[PDB]
RNA sequence: GAACAAUAGUAAGCACAAUCAUAGCACAUAAAAACGUUAGGUCAAGGUGUAGCUUAUGGGUUGGAAAGAAAUGGGCUACA
């Protein structure tokens, strides 16, 4: 394994929020066990929670031909976990996530936010045109 | 072979409507201003009248794609409602439950 | 692909509290910015679409930022009218 | 030979078969090395053009839609302006017949 | 010629540790 | 009466597969999925294509392996790479067995352009769920 | 309505990178016209169709390089096998109609 | 081919029932509902057995159709 340490001033994260969907429940409950057992070793200091659950329904004719009276309906159940970790570093955030990722079941996806803390732009300090 | 010769027609005018995109675009963007001369409204009506119109957009029909069926379509699998129903109710389509409620 | 839109997308907020604004530059900039400022928490935001790549929001929105804030302390006539 | 499930991801990446971690969806297009004024800001295209004209009005629209087209690259958005030259350019009777006087 | 070798459920040390067996992501070989 | 993906009552001696035997409704209750992917979740997209993909590959394995084939096949996507998972009854020697995975694999592969995993699971005769 | 109220507008539109002039509801289409990918050029349009030729044409050489097997082409070509050898198959063309 | 103070019935299977879903109960609804019946529906979702077409019952381009004397099915809006 190589690790550099280069100069620069690390990139901070207030707030590091991940959303995983899924279908299974079960498989976002043990994704979150999980989750939290590699952040509660790294340090990270997280939360979770349990987003409303979106269900979208559809219909479609039960036969080849005709009969109209006869439908069938079709569900697509999308569930929610969502980590919300505090106070990050950059290289902090990087390998967690990446571990994380690599990590991810097939039958779910992953949706990231992150708030990154930078002071002020250098034309606005206290310069006036 | 696409499945049918339906198909092959529509194939063809996706690859059309693709080639002249551009060209559609730029000529009715003059077309529906109201800011430009009527005159040069005129000219580029006669414009977009002229190009191939088996390159026109609404002249693409989306179809199942494995059947070809031509109405009943689901606009997220492109595929006809027997044919989903078909995968659905084997389990190959993945999170597809009947719904129950 | 990897490749999902939906990620160009940037969100700047900033507190309008914590700018060294004058009382006229301050008000000017609300007024120009309008529904983009919060005006019971003080946050202004911006979001950025139109760039391809989530570096190009970035700069974009530091952009407006640093644009935002130079016009806000220009007097002109008309705001004299 | 591969020594373990980890080697085999491990050459996979090398190679550029399986993705970088963690996920950039930006990873492999690098968009030209262009910079946000190179799209927002059209200036410099609308240079050759009558300033006080319809034609500004019109060309300041077709400024705006390329300015806030996320899907074109910077070499498109040239291509149609240049197209918009040509177009004009090639019918001046047409400029001259409207009732304006146009460069 | 017919092959049947047991699994290795049967050459399995008691104590011995699991993620050397299944380090990375896999199928759930039964056999294993 | 629904006709979908049933297996009708025999005389009683027709052998059935746990997956067979479980009807259309049954699905997320006792069945699983067949499948899996990203790409029906709420904010998805190319659905479609892992739908050509996987049917592809459902006929693709039925005429690679003939015969041999145990019961349906098993897709996952996990980051780009396929999963490929199937029962396989043992019906070939060996060799051939690993001939048709490096062709698979590598074709696959070269087809989808994605790196393809392929797993035998290897069975003497198809499980019974019931009759029999 | 006021003057002032105007030309603040003007400021934060053009500051902002949106319309300049007062333009009609109509014109705007324009704007919008170029803002977007158009119809056609989608992916989830033109793409539409996986080629199938492709499919096709591949598992076909892949059935006579032996690899593939196709028990639909093989039911087809027995059968065909079993009509022309009754006496009835398909007619060297132009042969058929005029004899 | 049953009688329970029982007289020739036993039987795993598939149905019903039971459980699942409608985010805790319960009920309700949803779903499910075999064997058969109606040679019920559909060779225009697709696929096929038998037959036919092959300088054409095949494949393309350009136009053209979907008019109301009425008769009736279901809706919508009213009659305040
Ligand atoms: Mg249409
Ligand atoms: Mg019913
Ligand atoms: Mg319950
Ligand atoms: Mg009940
Ligand atoms: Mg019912
Ligand atoms: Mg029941
Ligand atoms: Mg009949
Ligand atoms: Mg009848
Ligand atoms: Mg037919
Ligand atoms: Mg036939
Ligand atoms: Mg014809
Ligand atoms: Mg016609
Ligand atoms: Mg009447
Ligand atoms: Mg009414």
């Amino acid at each position: 394994p190589e690790i550099t340490i280069s100069d620069e001033p690390d990139t901070l994260y207030k707030r590091l929020s991940v959303l995983v969907k899924g279908h299974d429940k079960a498989v976002l409950d043990s994704y979150e066990y999980f989750a939290v057992l590699a952040a509660k070793e790294l340090g990270i200091s997280i939360k979770v929670h349990e987003p409303p659950r979106k269900i979208e329904r559809f219909t479609l004719l039960k036969s080849v031909h005709i009969f109209k009276k006869h439908r069938v309906q079709y569900e697509m159940r999308t569930l929610y976990r969502c980590l919300e970790l505090e106070h990050l570093t950059g290289s902090t955030a990087d390998v967690y996530l990446e571990y994380i990722q690599r990590n991810l079941p097939e039958g779910v996806a992953m949706e990231v936010t992150k708030t990154k803390l930078e002071q002020l732009p250098e034309h606005i300090r206290k310069p006036i045109w | 072979y696409y499945v049918d010769w339906k198909m092959l027609r529509d194939v063809k005018r996706r690859k059309m409507a693709y080639e002249y995109a551009d060209e559609r675009l730029r000529i009715n963007s003059l077309r529906k201003n109201t800011i430009l001369p009527k005159d040069l409204q005129e000219v580029a009506d006669e414009e977009i009248a002229s190009l191939p119109r088996d390159s026109c957009p609404v002249r693409i029909r989306n179809r199942c794609v494995m059947t070809s069926r031509p109405r009943g379509v689901k606009r997220r699998w492109r595929l006809s409602r027997i044919v989903f129903r078909h995968l659905a109710d084997h389990g190959q389509l993945s999170g597809v439950q009947r719904a129950m409620w | 692909s990897i490749r999902n839109p939906k990620a160009r997308v940037v969100t700047l907020r900033v507190k309008l509290s914590s700018l060294n604004l004058d009382d006229h530059a301050k008000k000017k900039l609300i007024k120009l910015v309008g529904d983009r400022y919060c005006k019971s928490t003080d946050v202004l935001t911006i979001k950025t679409d139109r760039c391809p790549l989530k570096r190009q929001n970035y700069d974009y929105a530091v952009y407006l930022l640093t644009v935002l804030y130079h016009e806000s302390w220009k007097t002109e006539e008309w705001e004299k009218k | 030979p591969f020594q373990n499930g980890f080697e085999e991801m491990i050459q996979w990446t090398k190679e550029g078969k399986l993705w970088e971690f963690p996920i950039n969806n930006e990873a492999g297009f690098d968009d030209d090395g262009s910079e946000f004024h190179e799209h927002i800001f059209l200036d410099k295209y609308l240079q050759d053009f009558p300033k006080q004209g319809p034609i500004r009005h019109f060309m300041e629209l077709v400024t705006c839609g390329l300015s806030k087209n996320p899907y074109l690259s910077v070499k498109q958005k040239v291509e149609h302006i240049e197209w918009f030259r040509n177009y004009f350019n090639e019918k001046r009777v047409i400029l001259k017949e409207s009732g304006i006087q146009l460069n | 010629r017919r092959k049947a070798l047991p699994p290795r459920t049967e050459k399995m040390a008691v104590d011995q540790d699991w993620p050397s067996v299944y380090p990375v992501a896999a199928p759930f070989k039964p056999s294993a | 009466k629904n006709r979908a993906a049933r297996v009708r009552v025999s005389k009683g001696d027709k052998p059935v597969t746990y997956e067979e035997a479980h009807a259309p409704h049954y699905i997320a209750h006792r069945k699983g999925w067949l499948s899996l992917h990203t790409g029906n979740l709420d904010g998805e997209d190319h659905a479609a294509e892992r739908t050509v993909e996987d049917v592809f590959l459902r006929k693709f394995m039925l005429g690679t392996f003939p015969g041999c084939l145990a019961d349906q096949l098993v897709l996952k996507r996990r980051a780009n790479q396929l999963e490929i998972c199937a029962l396989v009854l043992r019906q070939l020697p060996p060799h051939k067995f690993y001939f048709l995975v490096g062709y698979s694999e590598t074709l696959l592969s070269h087809f989808y352009k994605c790196p393809v995993h392929l797993h035998l699971q290897t069975v003497p005769s198809k499980v019974v769920y019931k009759y029999i | 309505l006021s003057e002032y109220a105007v030309r603040m507008s003007r400021l934060s539109a053009r500051l902002f990178g949106e319309v300049a002039r007062p333009t009609d509801s109509k014109s705007m289409k324009v704007v919008k016209l170029f803002s977007e990918q158009p119809l056609a050029k989608r992916k989830e349009t033109y793409d539409w169709y996986p080629n199938h030729n492709t499919y096709f044409a591949l598992m076909g050489t892949l059935r006579f390089l032996g690899l593939y097997r196709d028990e639909h082409q093989d039911f087809r070509d027995e059968q065909l096998r079993l009509k022309k050898l009754r006496g009835k198959g398909k007619p060297r063309k132009g042969e058929g109609k005029r004899a």
